[PDB]
RNA sequence: AGCUAGUUGGUGGGGUAAUGGCCCACCAAGGCGACGACGGGUAGCCGGUCUGAGAGGAUGGCCGGCCACAGGGGCACUGAGACACGGGCCCCACUCCUACGGGAGGCAGCAGUUAGGAAUCUUCCGCAAUGGGCGCAAGCCUGACGGAGCGACGCCGCUUGGAGGAAGAAGCCCUUCGGGGUGUAAACUCCUGAACCCGGGACGAAACCCCCGACGAGGGGACUGACGGUACCGGGGUAAUAGCGCCGGCCAACUCCGUGCCAGCAGCCGCGGUAAUACGGAGGGCGCGAGCGUUACCCGGAUUCACUGGGCGUAAAGGGCGUGUAGGCGGCCUGGGGCGUCCCAUGUGAAAGACCACGGCUCAACCGUGGGGGAGCGUGGGAUACGCUCAGGCUAGACGGUGGGAGAGGGUGGUGGAAUUCCCGGAGUAGCGGUGAAAUGCGCAGAUACCGGGAGGAACGCCGAUGGCGAAGGCAGCCACCUGGUCCACCCGUGACGCUGAGGCGCGAAAGCGUGGGGAGCAAACCGGAUUAGAUACCCGGGUAGUCCACGCCCUAAACGAUGCGCGCUAGGUCUCUGGGUCUCCUGGGGGCCGAAGCUAACGCGUUAAGCGCGCCGCCUGGGGAGUACGGCCGCAAGGC
RNA sequence: UUCCCGGGCCUUGUACACACCGCCCGUCACGCCAUGGGAGCGGGCUCUACCCGAAGUCGCCGGGAGCCUACGGGCAGGCGCCGAGGGUAGGGCCCGUGACUGGGGCGAAGUCGUAACAAGGUAGCUGUACCGGAAGGUGCGGCUGGAUCACCU
RNA sequence: UAAAAAUGUUCUGGAAA
């Protein structure tokens, strides 16, 4: 009954990458467009798309990753390393546009939802808007 | 614990306990000796430690430890009680300050005779 | 864990500056509570303060705001204001006077005493300044206040000297008896001059007031200093205090002698038993210095109550299992609302403190001026992704339909054979039984062994397990009836109806308890025989409760996968039970083993997760004491929670 | 080559590591400390009821009885409600005590045995139940955190 | 999985390394 839908997402995504799959399916939602969208922009993943699976509309992540390594163990590097659901609905979290976290220093991006919609840190934060702090990644 | 269930029941503080009651919150307290005896330590030791059970002011009878070597406590002596237990005596929780009331100094302690109620002697 | 009679509401009054059950009649039965009422303990609250990376934690002394009290307790008067600290009345306790009938007082004001305590100050000077009351004013009063005093109680500043000065006195300490160390340290030589001495000597003070002008604005004039002959300046001027802790590791600093588990040390680990960097002294060293240590308490370190930021297979930790109340949580599309949420403006957020910049005391401490933050909360305006709410729609969750399946799932009633025991009838004779070996025991009153018959109770061999069913406990001959769960297929219906679940309710092995029944075998207790140093055991012979049934209790466990329930996601291999198939093999449900990724302290776990995530519940917080005591609830008791 | 003594290699269990000449459990005896129960006593706080009831405000009355009068009134007085405080009785919470008693912690070299750790010499642990100087034994049931060869999958 | 095999007690207190 998925208690979580954004949650489930971020953790089809995270074990997905973790056995370097090329994509990933994941039951589609138009919030959790927004959430690829900005990941596919950002980087993250080579982009996303509507399919259909058996009758239903599910979503398509196209995973991405580096190059392959040296020395024993050549599986390449994640580039989406860290994925994490800040607010969960066992405990909703919103921030002001001064309280915005900075994830990774910089080489990381947050996302929130907004009255202005579903933006990064950087963009919010451009933006004087604040909300609710979907997930950071790195 | 999920974080309804803090909401509900929340975190529990840590809530000390004395090592060293019968002070009642004073760093020091006074008492008299209503025996001055001598036992023997723990267990690894070996010895005669000069302990004495002082009534304490606070209501409080305890034993406490008498510092340095020989001293001239006897029964009746009125002592300054003070925090400090000494592991091989059990049950005995404070020691005796020396130098104060009827405790006399260490005849003759030449180092840290602060520790032990001693003047400085005059150079010979 | 339940509390409530002025109790909760009403109507009309009294009362007050004013609302009000504030108080009073009369009427109504309410009001409050696990979102913790009622009760008990403790406590003045705040700005702030200490600590902390922060979030937090601790705290509430001095200064500022608010409240409360004025020997204990009640009360009213006067009044703009008090139910009044140096006003009043009354009672009480205690202190004192009395001509014994009634009198007097209340330092939690300043100072001082005494008691208590580890411990906390002068019965100082002045209204000169600021502030207050009264006065037209002069001015009066002001233990507010401005000052001085005492206490290293704290913080800041300063001094005990500076430069020379030996391949290096003495003394003391070591020593491989050459020497090393204290040590430029001293002495000694120059030099400066804390103190003290003489002289000068404040700022804080310009207004009230008087005079010209109208006693307005403006201008002019006079008085006034407690601190104090103090600060400060000039001149003169003497080498002028040093201590406390520590030196085994943590932790900076080592040698000799004394001591011999003694004496002693000890924050933790630990030192001491005749070569002790650990005790005591010495020499030496390290740290800090008008201080240095000790004790006490708070924060830190302690992500060791984990919001930030932890955990529960074996380390402490998953509830014995269901069902479910409150509660928490909630799939997909669309629109209204705009409570959460977010944004802008605006009001508030006192001062002091903190921070930053600059100044004033020779610096600093102190101190002034200015500057910048700021959550909260009020108001107006706006946003609508997410949460919430309303409405419409959906079928992927869930439930239902139809057709099927497997099964020691449950309850009730029957019934079948093997065997043990006892009885009866045959037949037969000297032992049987038991053990490491035996003895007790049964047997010539005829046992054991054997055949036939009967009675009775309990459990169901093979099948049969790496099996199956159940939520758990648990369930095993066969048959019938009654009944639960569950799986598959078709995808037919409903349309989020869901997940979890503090309490509640139900179930819950064995032993145990109550009434009654039943009693073959087994067998606590108990009695013998052996064994042994003993033998309340183990081995042997007996044997009661109990084991069995009914109905009612009890409610525990290594109630175990020592692994809560649900959902999604993340290689495979192999065996197996059960269903479907386009039955090489595939697909759904279940039971095992090995193992990808990942996880783990390791062992191991790994699509039957101990992996990766979300929801909800239970539980943990070092070892004993102790699942003990006390209290409460339950129980017939044993006991249980 | 079963057995006794010593010893090699592998394996298994371990709570041993001063390494079985190890470890270790419970009663009994002595000392100390804290604590429960205990005829009961002594307090503190607090609740209920009823009795006496100061001052005082607020209601009557103010008359066969005074004083004032701005002579409608007012004051002094008298009655009452409430009421600090005492008093009598009974509860509730807490504390201190008490002959005696239960168990507990701790304490260099005490007595008895040997339960456990190696089929610890009866595998161990466990709920319960009866029993026994003591550790513990036995009954029923449960667990593996117990079990050589073979042997079955 | 099924799983037989032993009559016989005990070694004061510190400290080794």
């Amino acid at each position: 009954m998925l208690t979580d839908p954004i949650a489930d997402m971020l953790t089809r995504i995270r074990n997905a990458t973790r056995v370097y799959k090329e994509s990933t399916d994941v039951p589609a939602s138009r919030f959790k467009e927004e959430i690829l969208r900005i990941l596919a922009r950002e980087g993250f993943i080579k982009g996303y798309e509507r399919v259909d699976v058996d009758g239903k509309p599910y979503l398509r992540v196209y995973l991405k990753y580096g190059p392959r390594r040296q020395g024993p163990d050549p599986r390449p590097e994640q580039v989406i390393h860290h994925i994490r659901r800040i607010s969960k609905p066992g405990r909703r979290v919103y921030v002001g546009v001064k309280e915005i976290p900075r994830v990774r220093r910089g080489l990381g991006i947050a996302i929130l939802s907004t009255s202005k919609g579903v933006l990064t840190d950087r963009e919010a934060r451009k933006l004087g808007v604040g909300g609710e702090l979907i997930c950071e990644v790195w | 614990p999920t974080i309804n269930q803090l909401v509900r029941k929340g975190r529990e503080k840590v809530r000390k306990k004395s090592k060293v009651p019968a002070l009642k919150g004073a760093p020091f307290r006074r008492g008299v000796c209503t025996v001055v005896r001598t036992v023997t330590p723990k267990k690894p030791n070996s010895a005669l430690r000069k302990v004495a059970k002082v009534r304490l002011t606070s209501g409080y009878e305890v034993t406490a430890y008498i510092p340095g070597e020989g001293h001239n406590l006897q029964e009746h002596s009125v002592v300054l009680i003070r925090g400090g237990r000494v592991k091989d005596l059990p049950g005995v929780r404070y020691h005796i300050v020396r130098g104060v009331y009827d405790a006399a100094g260490v005849k003759d302690r030449k180092k840290s005779r602060s520790k032990y109620g001693t003047k400085k002697p005059k150079e010979a």
